């Protein structure tokens, strides 16, 4: 998990926001799964009582 | 509903009203509420044009687009406003007024918005009730209560409505001490 | 020449891109000329074959 935050102030003030009254915090990550053996996974599906 | 147009050559975003005529060259890019419905006193017209050109295309500011190709350089656009100024209350009613039975309480409201026929309204809630009762007669700004009785106490609320739809209100609770008859 | 380069990541992350995966590189310079004696520079014009 990679987290990027920029608190308001001299770090968010730019030519589109000369004052700097905003911030954000973005978290992104890379995920993937490789299944080498589908035979080794079993799923039984059924309905359940209410 | 302020309608925004945009000419790709001069980079002029004309913020027209709901019944404007797009300039020769500009093209409809969207609409936004200048008095934002939820947060009404936080965003300005620029804060609504930016949310409208982000979903546009540099190649042609008529088709929608997103991050890699959109109008996000907010320095070349020059917002040219032609939308009526928002209905604002320059001087609202005082929070509280308090006189004695027989005195004269006057309330005044000043509005600076956009319309020719700035019509007014007046209501009155007794201090045990739940619904507002129409103050018949007085419909012009200053409301004068002369020889005020005890029954004429409670809360008064003006309603400055412009020509098309915009309305702004402000209340003023009125108290009157009642000496024994 | 003046080459200015910002890598994707920390530097280029504004409101527009919270995650911040857009970089660039800009080169700019300054050029000018001054003909001190515009009599020793001679141009003879003609057409050329295919």
């Amino acid at each position: 998990f990679n987290v990027m935050t920029k608190m308001p102030g001299k770090e968010t003030a730019d030519r589109n926001d000369p004052y700097g009254e905003t911030g954000f915090s973005s978290i992104k990550w890379y995920y993937g799964i490789l299944v080498k053996r589908p035979e080794r996974i079993a799923v039984m599906k059924a309905v359940a009582p209410l | 509903e302020l309608k925004v147009a945009f000419n790709k050559d001069t980079y002029v975003a004309t913020v027209l009203d709901a019944s404007g005529s797009v300039p020769s060259g500009s093209v409809n890019v969207g609409t936004f509420f200048h008095p934002d419905e939820t947060y009404p006193d936080s965003y300005v017209i620029y804060h609504g044009v930016r949310e409208l050109l982000y979903k546009r295309s540099e190649v042609d500011p008529a088709q929608p687009g997103f991050w890699p190709e959109n109008i996000t350089n907010m320095q070349a656009v020059t917002i040219d406003n032609k939308a009526t100024a928002r209905l604002v209350l320059n001087t609202s009613l005082p929070r509280v007024v308090s006189t004695i039975e027989g005195g004269k309480v006057t309330l005044s409201v000043v509005a600076l918005g956009g319309k020719a026929p700035l019509k007014y309204k007046w209501e009155f809630r007794a201090p045990n009730a739940s619904t507002w009762t129409a103050v018949s007669g007085q419909t012009t700004a200053n409301l004068v209560l002369d020889n005020i009785d005890a029954d004429k106490a409670g809360e008064y609320k003006v309603t400055v409505t412009d020509a098309a739809g915009t309305s702004v209100d402000s209340t003023a609770l009125v108290a009157v001490g009642a000496y024994p008859p």
